RNA sequence: GCUACCUAAGAACAGCUAAAAGAGCACACCCGUCUAUGUAGCAAAAUAGUGGGAAGAUUUAUAGGUAGAGGCGACAAACCUA
RNA sequence: UCUCUUACUUUUAACCAGUGAAAUUGACCUGCCCGUGAAGAGGCGGGCAUAACACAGCAAGACGAGAAGACCCUAUGGAGCU
RNA sequence: ACCUCGAUGUUGGAUCAGGACAUCCCGAUGGUGCAGCCGCUAUUAAAGGUUCGUUUGUUCAACGAUUAAAGUCCUACGUGAUCUGAGUUCAGACCGGAGUAAUCCAGGUCGGUUUCUAUCUACUUUCAAAUUCCUCCCUGUACGAAAGGACAAGAGAAAUAAGGCCUACUUCACAAAGCGCCUUCCCCCGUAAAUGAUAUCAUCUCAACUUAGUAUUAUACCCACACCCACCCAAGAACAGGGUU
């Protein structure tokens, strides 16, 4: 299991690919636990540098583990149209880009042609994980107890 | 492409009379316990299939004659009857569709 | 991967890469058996219509796992023999170049930040 | 190469295939009996299983309501599916939609099959009944079972 | 004439589960009866010799899991589970080819209803349930093992290079560019039906083509032998082998793992059981997992450099 | 009656910028610079856009005339029923 | 476009049901090497090769299919221009 | 001008390679106007590579950057029933010239339709035993007045080709590929030297023999004659292959 961390260091974007299960990892510390409107922040490479820029010596904020994990509903702008990928396509499903101050109405109208309304109701392609989740939860509980 | 000569009748016989192109003899044909009109394994009998198809068609005709116009679909179950046969007590909320013939021996 | 005819940006503090020019510096040859250049390889860079060597200190494709992924192609200039051209390196240099210690001793000494 | 991949193509693409499957599902909900090629009836049964599951999960749910409104182009079949086929299988899980194979069609000679839900007010199809428990082999098996039971 | 028949044809609705349970109990009892082969009538064990070989095993490729070492590097190991592994028969030297003896080893267990008559008769005379595949290992004379003994995955120890061979994933009738790796013509450069064509095959003076010409066809449906596979972890409870590298084949398939014949690893099995690891005569219980002196164990307290 | 020219009576050209215009983009329309498909094809000359024009040296429905030692020709030895 | 190609859909591709061609055919029981011949041999000499019969793809050869060659030459056979 | 004008498609490039040495190299020798790394001569060995680019129409030809090389010839000056004509084999035109005109240019340029459903032979993994660059103690030692640098051995990192994988990176997902990962194990005949007579010395032998001096009569996939309706499949065009406890 791996994860990529995005951060700008002296006007330069650095992306490290750590591993959740690696013998070289010392300790994993969470600075600010929060959610967003998207489960994949791969569109931060084409955004403004001030959004992906965070202080390296910031103090981690501590809170209770019962706030239902507050979600940060903050929109991020984008650089003109020299982007990396076509984020305007409906297959990515992104609700954190301001298309009003970056793209026009004709561009959205011509990009909505690749929309697949039948994919949302495919039914068979849905991965119903419930029994497997209960089984692995029982397993981890039995492993943690004794 | 164009042939330089002509194939013979021997080559034609060797090509068309080979056991690979000949129809294989299947050994899945048996008899049916009911009626008996030459059926096959893993395949339903055509006689009983035609009978149940005609019965379903008649039931659908009666339903359409009872419903009338399209776009209906009742929110209750249905039950078919025949000559006589008073409705039971557990079939009150179900739609009654009676026919005009005797009850067959293969429908219970 | 830095191959050939690639518009790379000089991140040094010399009078060649920092000077404006109507044509961006592009690579023309990679000192390797194949035409694939990774971090820590010598390449030829044409700056202001000249022929000078260069050193790859960070491309853009993700290599292994424990490695940084820069958004821009960072390249530090170098001469023939081991003497760097620039004196101040503001962009961060990855720690994967410290395994050499023999041919890039001064380049790692003139650097500042490390990731 | 199509290893571990199903989704048998029928129409001119995924959209046409989904539309044909939706039409077949609507016809199966309405008439409760449809003869069609084996792949079509197989996909229809595979989708009808999940349709029955979602209809049994609940009625006031907006997700199941939207799915029933999308997969049914006749509207009137939604209340029927929610108030007849859902309370019927309250004791069953995923055991329904029995598939039976028919010979061929009198037009292009294609492999077809007929499926239907359980119960069914229509007369049942001639099911391939197994042999009775009175034949020689069955009687010998029963005798061997009784012998091993009395010897244990 | 005689028609096709199977095992569950002339059975009632109350006999098929009974027969299934009966045959399941029968095969379970037959597998449990061959659990202690040393207490029966074992063959005399000969000491290890530098000019001799041993018999391999038959495993099942589960999946591929990452693995790390102590120096910081990351390797890849493949899971090879050994379900049921036994010896079928024994052929002498003067009956096969007059060179080296052989041993018949079978794969995992299957059913007795989908096998040939001779196969069922042989497995009834031997006393074991039928297997899926049968492999043959070329051994010497002093390594003679009595047929009918269980073979566990603990026969190998961490620190030995083995060779695993199996049937690779077939691609069917494919093109030549994906098969042999030939380059292709350009795309939209005015090309007229030639993006994936091989072109020439021979010359005009010979008047024919050579049989050793790479042409499209079937590829991948063959057995490939892999060399240089070092084991890093040996499991005892689940009997899982951790061989380094990749195994030629798909998942959930029977493989054939044996000792290596490379000249760099000639006589390196002196510290290994030459006959077969018997869990009865060892008078000791091996741990659940056998780790190597270079692989980072999961219970390591975060290794740090100095 | 297809095509070159002429004669008499008619029809066609959204919208925006309209600098006054044998102005521009651009529907329908006139012709076809290129890619890909076929050469016993849909077709004895086709399929989409990238194309030029589209208020005039433009196109078109009807009727008549100029035919081989010739007709016509904003001259291609181009056309005169594949 | 390439290094270095790849993930999907349609036409199409393989089998089932029928109408069903065109070019082309001296007959074929039709393998390879060396050498010879009207000078580039599956049918000639010496060797090597050999149970028989279909399906699914590529072009190396049978100087393969379409036009009595439009390029060179002959014709007391023609025509155009000056 | 010897079959070939009742038709032999013509220069390259993409793909595919086969054979030959008059050999660039890694394999092995002798000499040197060989002081050591740079060179030359003569022999055996073909298991491989023979780059990245520009412009001129090129098989020719010109210039920038590497290692051992950007080697040669034949295969219809290899390959258009696979691909493109940039010119070369037409109908139009322009510049210059010969010519009264017409007309023409081994003087130059702009564009100039590329058609075939495989009949026959033959093919469709031949299962495999690779090659090489750099660095580290030796090495700054033999060598000169100085540059500089090895012969050989040990170890570690790397390039091309082949055999596999999805679990970690990408194409983006009940799958398949590379941009990611593992392995690739044996040689090949030319000299340096004892004894010996013919030729009583000496003599390595197209004499009888002794050392490098022949790897190998190598090792792993895969070798059960018949239960087969139907379903599934990492197996697959049909067929065929595996499971159904
Ligand atoms: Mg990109
Ligand atoms: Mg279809
Ligand atoms: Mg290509
Ligand atoms: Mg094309
Ligand atoms: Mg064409
Ligand atoms: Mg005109
Ligand atoms: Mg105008
Ligand atoms: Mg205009
Ligand atoms: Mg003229
Ligand atoms: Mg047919
Ligand atoms: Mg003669
Ligand atoms: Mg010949
Ligand atoms: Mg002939
Ligand atoms: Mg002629
Ligand atoms: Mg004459
Ligand atoms: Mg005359
Ligand atoms: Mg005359
Ligand atoms: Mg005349
Ligand atoms: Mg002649
Ligand atoms: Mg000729
Ligand atoms: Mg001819
Ligand atoms: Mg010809
Ligand atoms: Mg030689
Ligand atoms: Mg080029
Ligand atoms: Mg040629
Ligand atoms: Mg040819
Ligand atoms: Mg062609
Ligand atoms: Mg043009
Ligand atoms: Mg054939
Ligand atoms: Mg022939
Ligand atoms: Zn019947």
């Amino acid at each position: 299991a791996t994860f990529i961390l995005r951060n700008v260091i002296e006007g330069q974007g650095v992306e490290i690919c750590f591993e959740l299960y690696n013998p070289r990892v010392q300790e994993i510390q969470v600075v600010k636990l929060e959610k967003r409107l998207d489960d994949s922040l791969l569109y931060l490479r084409d955004a403004l540098p001030e959004y992906s820029t965070f202080d390296v010596n910031m103090k981690p904020v501590v809170q209770e583990p019962n706030q239902k994990v507050p979600v940060n509903e903050l929109k991020v702008k984008m650089k003109p149209k020299p982007w990396s990928k076509r984020w305007e396509r409906p297959n990515f499903n992104i609700k954190g880009i301001r298309f009003d101050l970056c793209l026009t109405e004709q561009q959205m109208k011509e990009a909505q042609k690749w929309n697949q309304p039948w994919l949302e109701f495919d039914m068979m392609r849905e991965y119903d994980t419930s029994k497997i989740e209960a089984a692995i939860w029982k397993e981890i509980e039995a492993s943690k107890r004794s | 492409a164009a042939p330089k000569n002509r194939r013979t009748i021997e080559v034609n016989r060797c090509r068309r009379r080979n056991p690979q192109k000949l129809i294989k003899v299947k050994n899945n044909i048996d008899v049916c316990p009911e009626c008996g009109h030459l059926k096959q394994k893993h395949v339903l009998c055509a006689y009983c299939y035609e009978k149940v198809c005609k019965e379903t068609a008649e039931i659908r005709r009666q339903i359409g004659k009872q419903e009338g116009g399209p776009f209906k679909a009742p929110t209750i179950e249905t039950v078919v009857l025949y000559t006589g046969e008073t409705p039971s007590e557990q079939d009150q909320g179900k739609r009654i569709i009676e026919r005009d013939r005797k009850r067959p021996s293969w429908f219970t | 991967a830095i191959q050939k005819m690639t518009r790379v940006r000089v991140v040094d503090n010399s009078a060649l890469g920092n000077s404006p020019y109507h044509r961006a510096p592009r690579c023309i040859h990679v000192y390797k058996k194949n035409g694939v250049g990774k971090v820590g390889d010598q390449i030829l860079l044409a700056i202001k219509g000249q022929k000078k060597k260069a050193l790859i200190v960070g491309h853009c494709m993700p290599g292994p796992r424990m490695t940084p992924r820069f958004d821009s192609n960072n390249v530090v200039l170098i001469e023939d023999n081991g003497n760097p051209v620039g004196t101040r390196i503001k962009t961060p240099i990855p720690t994967s170049l410290r395994k050499r210690e023999g041919e890039y001793s001064k380049v790692l000494a003139i650097a500042q930040n490390f990731v | 190469i199509s290893h571990g991949r199903v989704f048998r193509r029928m129409g001119l693409g995924p959209e046409s295939r989904i539309h044909l499957l939706r039409n077949l599902l609507t016809g199966l909900v309405r008439h409760e009996r449809i003869e069609a090629p084996w792949a079509r009836v197989d996909e229809m049964r595979g989708y009808a299983e999940k349709l029955i599951d979602y209809g049994k999960l609940g009625d006031t749910n907006e997700r199941a309501m939207r799915m029933a409104d999308f997969w049914l182009t006749e509207k009137d079949l939604i209340p029927k599916l929610f108030q007849v086929l859902a309370p019927r299988y309250k004791d069953q899980t995923g055991g329904y939609t029995r598939m039976l194979q028919i010979p061929n069609r009198s037009l292009d000679r294609a492999k077809m099959a007929v499926i239907e839900y359980k119960g069914n007010c229509l007369p049942p199809l001639p099911l391939p009944r197994r042999d009775s428990h009175l034949t020689l082999l069955n009687q010998l098996l029963q005798g061997l079972r009784q012998d091993l039971r009395q010897s244990q | 004439g005689k028609s096709g028949t199977w095992w569950d044809e002339h059975l009632s609705e109350e006999n098929v589960p009974f027969i299934k349970q009966l045959v399941s109990d029968e095969d379970k009892a037959q597998l449990a009866s061959k659990l202690c082969p040393l207490k029966d009538e074992p063959w005399p064990i000969h000491p290890w010799e530098p000019g001799s070989f041993r018999v391999g095993l038959i495993a099942l490729k589960l999946g591929m899991m990452p693995l790390w070492t102590k120096d910081g590097q990351k390797h890849v190991v493949t899971l090879l589970q050994v379900q049921d592994c036994h010896v079928l028969k024994y052929t002498s030297k003067e009956n096969c080819n007059g060179k080296m003896a052989t041993l018949s080893v079978g794969g995992k267990t299957v059913s007795r209803f989908r096998k040939a008559t001779s196969i069922l008769e042989f497995y009834r005379e031997l006393g074991l349930p039928p297997k899926q595949t049968v492999k043959i290992f070329n051994i010497t004379d002093n390594a003679a093992i009595k047929p009918g003994t269980p073979l566990y995955a603990a026969h190998f120890r961490p620190g030995q290079y083995v060779d695993v061979t199996a049937k690779t994933i077939g691609k069917g009738f494919q093109g030549v560019m994906k098969r042999w790796g030939f380059k292709g013509q350009p795309a939209t450069h005015g090309q007229t039906k030639t993006h994936r064509r091989p072109g020439a095959v021979a010359t005009g003076d010979i008047g024919r083509v050579w049989p050793g010409t790479k042409m499209p066809g079937k590829m991948g449906n063959i057995y490939r032998t892999e060399y240089g596979l070092k084991v890093w972890r040996i499991n005892t409870k689940h009997n899982i082998i951790y061989v380094n590298g990749s195994v030629p084949g798909h998942k959930n398939c029977l493989v054939k793992v044996k000792d290596s014949k490379l000249p760099a690893y000639k006589d390196l099995g002196k510290n290994l059981p030459f006959p077969t690891y018997f869990p009865d005569g060892d008078e000791e219980e091996l741990p659940e997992d056998l780790y190597d002196e270079n692989v980072c164990q999961p219970g390591a307290p975060s290794i740090t450099f100095a």
